[PDB]
RNA sequence: CGCAAGACGGACCAGAGCGAAAGCAUUUGCCAAGAAUGUUUUCAUUAAUCAAGAACGAAAGUCGGAGGUUCGAAGACGAUCAGAUACCGUCGUAGUUCCGACCAUAAACGAUGCCGACCGGCGAUGCGGCGGCGUUAUUCCCAUGACCCGCCGGGCAGCUUCCGGGAAACCAAAGUCUUUGGGUUCCGGGGGGAGUAUGGUUGCAAAGCUGAAACUUAAAGGAAUUGACGGAAGGGCACCACC
């Protein structure tokens, strides 16, 4: 029941002293603890079971079935991420793709179409993803448009916050794992598009590996 | 799918080169593609080289060799054991076995 | 290093560079290594710039200290050579030696044994020491390297150019290096030729160990 | 397309027209031979008069008899 | 059926329709 | 990034590589944030401060990383211009 | 077919690794400290642990083992490698030198050392390995 | 052969800026080309340039920060009257917020955004974001 | 030991060269031709690709000559076999060769149209040019060859890299593509039916070029993974294997 932080950013995590995973995403670290993005989003963060996936590999004496469980998990305030565990029965795989969805959310970087008033609604700009064959574009919508968008698509993109969007998919999109891993991929894309808005130099702040070195010696190793 | 990058000849910028006969076999194989191995070879091996020095009329008459080029048709080659296949890693080793 | 008389290169450093070899680089030359050179031989070889090498010496230095714990500073070595080296510079620095096998997942796998989660690297070697390079790149690791003139630069973010390969000049970039992350957190004055012999760093070869064995009498 | 001219609107129209035609859903509707074999003409429906009532025995896997009506 | 004897027994094939139809001319 | 009435609204404003200006995406782990000491232009000491440069993990894995921080620290006179 | 396995191996080692002080080249009280530091289940089990105990004692007393830890590290590394001898092989009295490391020097500070000898250059391009 | 001198200069400097670089040659040159870096220029998107002069067509070298996602042209040069420029920046451009359509009007070669406010259509020559 | 005839050009012979492709290997001469490099020569947009039209186009095959050594479709046997009109063997006509005339097709393959730009590293090799310590020959210096160490262009390639792409295998091109537009020709549209029928056209013929439909069908197919399997290769074990 109790967490005891193996690594070093989930060992500051817990002793409170970084508290965003926005300052996490800012110094591109791994997150490699599970309970680091079930402490920051953790009242918020829901479940939807995408697909569950008999795989199967022939041996000697007939087929041994694997169950992977694919998991889009977040918030609805602008985190996604899409988890894939491969397992010997569902219960285990929906249960590690779940831990794999949390260790794996990014950041939603979400604009506007037009005018610039109120919260973002929509995508900042066109954005592509691809996995295998697929292909997912996503354009910026007005207020109200809804995600036009196939059934997976949209479960990541309503879990990302994105309020607003025109999706566009070419390729075997019916491999959902692809096209959920496309679509997420479009996704993760928006704060790795540079926009003129992120054109002003950036003011190098201090990793949390510097600023709080001093505690980090006496509270582990 | 395509095994072989050089299509499991030696020709690039040909078109043609002249057929080979396998000498096992005797098929009809372009030269580049035949599987060449050159034999140089003591005349006799190890218990005649004893017998017949003992009854050379000379003193100190160094023996000649047996030189000749075959040439191999890829089956005339695999079945002869002179190459195996390899794993596609080991398939793209190509210095001459030690 | 830069525009600066404290920091510039002295004379004894010269003699200690040109004894060990650190001038020599190899017969092939890197791409990226193609600034950190001055001409080659007749024989072929390289000869590296040791003003630029002393440039990157004391960059590579200035980035060590600038780390607050000394003891997340990870020194590599896995060739034979660099293994005493590495080890002397983690006593005179307070950091933290893998000398000799470094087992892949120390960086990455965070259940593992050797689990070091490392500020910055130095590296012996690009090309022995690959694996920790490719690790630094799974956990935002900057690396400093002592890289040969046909030493790859991949995942390097200081190159210090040097004859890595020869067992002297090794010692004696890693005594420099261990001297200089000193002089500058303030451990010893500079006026001072400094009291640690780069002997101390010199790997030695069991043939010259044995004959340490018996001529003591 | 493989001829983006500014003046090559019969040429990308000309083959366009052209490469319909190996379209089957476009060559069966714009020849006659699909309308005219068609027994019903192009039509929906159609009556006709049952001339016998004929079994016909179900495809490979399943094996029922099926019970359809000669017209 | 190889493709190569399926052409050569097609073209035989049509050698023998430029029999039954070289008796009307 | 900014609306109407004139606030900052996404959840972060990235890094951005010191050499070819590259947004540092989230789960980029091959980028390399550096802190290079300065030191007292008469004693050479650390001072305190340092001049910090964050690369994007595309240059690194291409290699140009090295002549990116050289370059870096020659124009911010880290570095002698002679060299 | 007499290859000791994992359980005997591993436990000899952390016998050594935790309880080295203890331990000699002597099976017959190994063999009695292994009964006091461990709860070892078997009599058999007991002597293959002792026996391999007193194998490593053994190459313990030789140069460094490789699987192991102990208190010193171990006098041979600790100690002597603190090793020096009276002046460094890097104080050369006449070190040898080429001209074109005399041309870059020159296009430094150090133009002109007392201590460099610079050799008549090498003649006759001639350093590359044949093909084939 | 070598028929858009536009084009080779545009996928030059954005092969080049893909790969990292701080400056490229294009190493035809056009006033075509020159007016076109002008306008990125303007709006930030490339440095300060320089146009070296032989005595043949010129050799032109672009100073590049990292904002230029994307400069291409459109080939052929299409004709835009005031009605189509929407659904040119619509299916042409990433977003709304950004992104400049080049065309070649009377008034000038210059982006979309200024072809509004003189009320002057032409021939869509590119577009950068 | 000779003589005669007709094929063929071993070894040298290469991931070497040349050619638009097909193709091209004894010596020597003649004949025109050609890329590449070199150029402070000239013309000055003459260009790129291409319906029509055209040249060349392996082998087999056709017609009329010449020649017929070897090999060898058909055929005659001799074996194997249950059969064996086949694989194996001995003969063997057309053919294989040369000349003139057709034919115009090949897995005619890099299964990859041509032109142009850009984007990595490396050591090789072939051609030309340029530069550089040294050794060797024409010895009597030169200057030319032969090596040696570089650079430049053009070519056939190879290795390597998270450039990037791709379903992958793989590709410095198959990249610079949803961030989709450099120019242009040909050409594909589920599998069969079918390169069939039919009409035209070329051909002495064999056939080639153009070329459907009815009808039938839920797949056919690509790459890769795991297994089983092999009359594939290698390693290992066992007196339920052998010695």
């Amino acid at each position: 029941k109790e967490w005891l932080p193996v690594t070093k950013l989930g060992r500051l995590v817990k002793d409170m002293k970084i508290k965003s995973l926005e300052e996490i995403y800012l110094f591109s670290l791994p997150i490699k603890e599970s309970e680091i993005i079930d402490f920051c989003l953790g009242a918020a963060l829901k479940d939807e079971v995408l697909k569950i996936m008999p795989v199967q590999k022939q041996t000697r004496a007939g087929q041994r079935t694997r169950f992977k469980a694919f998991v889009a998990i977040g918030d609805y305030n602008g985190h996604v991420g899409l988890g894939l565990k491969c397992s010997k029965e569902v219960a285990t795989a929906i249960r590690g793709a779940i831990i794999l969805a949390k260790l794996s959310i990014v950041p939603v970087r979400r604009g506007y179409w037009g005018n610039k008033i109120g919260k973002p609604h929509t995508v900042p700009c066109k954005v592509t993803g691809r996995c295998g064959s697929v292909l997912v574009r996503l354009i910026p919508a007005p207020r109200g448009t809804g995600i036009v968008s196939a059934p997976v698509p949209k479960k990541l993109l309503l879990m990302a916050g994105i309020d607003d969007c025109y999706t566009s998919a070419r390729g075997c999109t019916a491999t959902l794992g692809n096209f959920a891993k496309a679509t997420f991929d479009a996704i993760s894309k928006t704060y790795s598009y540079l926009t003129p808005d992120l054109w002003k130099e950036t003011v190098f702040t201090k990793s949390p590996y510097q600023e709080f070195t001093n505690h980090l010696m006496k509270t582990h190793t | 799918t395509k095994k072989r990058r050089n299509n499991g000849r030696a020709k690039k910028g040909r078109g043609h080169v002249q057929p080979i006969r396998c000498t096992n076999c005797a098929c009809c194989v372009p030269k580049d593609k035949a599987i060449k191995k050159f034999v140089i070879r003591n005349i006799v091996e190890a218990a005649a080289v004893r017998d017949i020095s003992e009854v050379s009329v000379f003193d100190a008459y160094v023996l000649p060799k047996l030189y000749v080029k075959l040439h191999y048709c890829v089956s005339c080659a695999i079945h002869s054991k002179v190459v195996r296949n390899r794993s596609r890693e080991a398939r793209k080793d190509r210095t001459p076995p030690p | 290093s830069g525009a600066l008389d404290v920091l510039q290169m002295k004379e004894e450093d010269v003699l200690k560079f040109l004894a060990a070899g650190t001038h020599l680089g190899g017969t092939n030359l890197d791409f990226q290594m193609e600034q950190y050179i001055y001409k080659r031989k007749s024989d072929g070889i390289y000869i590296i710039n040791l003003k630029r090498t002393w440039e990157k010496l004391l960059l590579a230095a200035r980035a060590i200290v600038a780390i607050e714990n000394p003891a997340d500073v990870s020194v590599i070595s896995s060739r034979n050579t660099g293994q005493r080296a590495v080890l002397k510079f983690a006593a005179a620095t307070g950091a933290t030696p893998i000398a000799g096998r470094f087992t892949p997942g120390t960086f990455t796998n965070q259940i593992q044994a050797a689990f070091r989660e490392p500020r910055l690297l130095v590296v012996t070697d690009p090309q022995a020491d690959h694996q920790p390079l490719m690790e630094a790149s799974y956990v935002n690791l900057p690396t400093i390297a002592l890289c040969n003139t046909d030493s790859p630069l991949h995942y390097v973010d200081i190159a210090i150019p040097c004859n890595n390969k020869g067992a002297h000049s090794v010692g004696l970039m890693w005594w420099m290096l261990a001297q200089e992350v000193l002089r500058m957190r303030g451990t010893i004055s500079r006026e001072h030729p400094w009291e640690v012999m780069p002997d101390l760093y010199f790997y030695r070869d069991p043939e010259e160990i044995e004959k340490e064995e018996q001529a003591a009498a | 397309g493989k001829c983006r001219g500014l003046r090559t609107a019969r040429k990308l129209r000309s083959h366009r027209r052209d490469q319909k035609w190996h379209d089957k859903q476009y060559k069966k509707a714009h020849l006659g031979t699909a309308l005219k074999a068609n027994p019903f003409g192009g039509a929906s429906h159609a009556k006709g008069i049952v001339l016998e009532k004929v079994g016909v025995e179900a495809k490979q896997p399943n094996s029922a008899i099926r019970k359809c009506v000669r017209v | 059926m190889r493709a190569k004897w399926r052409k050569k027994r097609m073209r035989r094939l049509k050698r023998k329709r430029r029999k039954m139809r070289q008796r009307s001319k | 990034m900014q609306s109407n009435a004139g606030e900052f609204v996404d959840l972060y404003v990235p890094r951005k590589c010191s050499a070819s200006n590259r947004i540092i995406g989230a789960k980029d782990h091959a980028s390399i944030p550096m802190n290079v000491a300065e030191v007292d232009k008469v004693t050479g000491r650390f001072n305190g401060q340092s001049k910090t440069y964050a690369i994007c993990g595309a240059i690194r894995r291409m290699g140009e990383s090295d002549d990116s921080i050289l370059r870096l620290a020659k124009s911010h006179g880290i570095v002698s211009q002679n060299f | 077919g007499r290859v000791r396995t994992k359980t005997v191996k591993k436990a000899a080692r952390v016998i050594i690794e935790k309880y080295y002080t203890r331990l000699g080249n002597d099976f017959h009280t190994n063999k009695r400290v292994c009964e006091e530091i461990a709860i070892i289940p078997s009599k058999k089990l007991r002597n293959k642990i002792a026996g391999y105990v007193t194998h490593l004692m053994k190459r313990i007393q030789r140069g460094p083992v490789r699987g192991i830890s102990i208190k010193l590290q171990e006098e041979e590394r600790e100690r002597r490698d603190n090793y020096v001898p009276e002046v460094s092989a890097l104080d050369q009295e006449i070190i040898e030198v080429d001209p074109d490391t005399k041309e870059m020097l020159k296009l430094l500070d150090f133009g002109s050392l007392s201590n460099l000898q610079v050799t008549q250059p090498t003649v006759g391009m001639n350093f590359k390995t044949p093909r084939g | 052969v070598r028929m858009n001198v536009l084009a080779d200069a545009l996928k030059s400097i954005n092969n080049a800026e893909k790969r990292g670089k701080r400056q490229v040659l294009i190493r035809p040159c056009s006033k075509v080309i020159v007016r076109f870096l002008t306008v990125m220029m303007k709006h930030g998107y490339i440095g300060e340039f320089e146009i070296i002069d032989d005595h043949r067509a010129g050799k032109i070298v672009v100073n590049l920060t990292g904002r230029l996602n994307k400069c291409g042209v459109i080939s052929p040069r299409f004709d835009v009257q005031l009605k189509d420029l929407e659904k040119w920046q619509n299916n042409l451009l990433p977003s709304r917020q950004f992104g400049f359509i080049v065309l070649t009007t009377s008034a000038g070669i210059m982006d979309h955004e200024e072809a509004r406010r003189k009320h002057t259509g032409g021939k869509i020559l590119g577009f950068f974001f």
